[PDB]
């Protein structure tokens, strides 16, 4: 249900998306 | 963006050149 192709940059994927929403809430 | 990056080892180290582009944007966002 998952691949490991996107793993070497995944932290900076998730931690950018959620933080951008927390920018949008302001 | 990655389609012109192929012009300027394929999909291993070359794909690891695509990832700085989401990294630089991520730094600006979180900072």
């Amino acid at each position: 249900t998952m691949v490991s192709f996107l793993k070497p940059v995944l932290k900076q994927i998730i931690m950018a998306g959620k933080s951008m929403q927390l920018l949008k809430n302001l | 963006v990655h389609d012109p990056l192929l012009a300027i080892t394929f999909e291993l180290t070359l794909r690891s050149c695509l990832y700085p582009h989401i990294d630089k944007q991520y730094l600006d966002c979180c900072g």
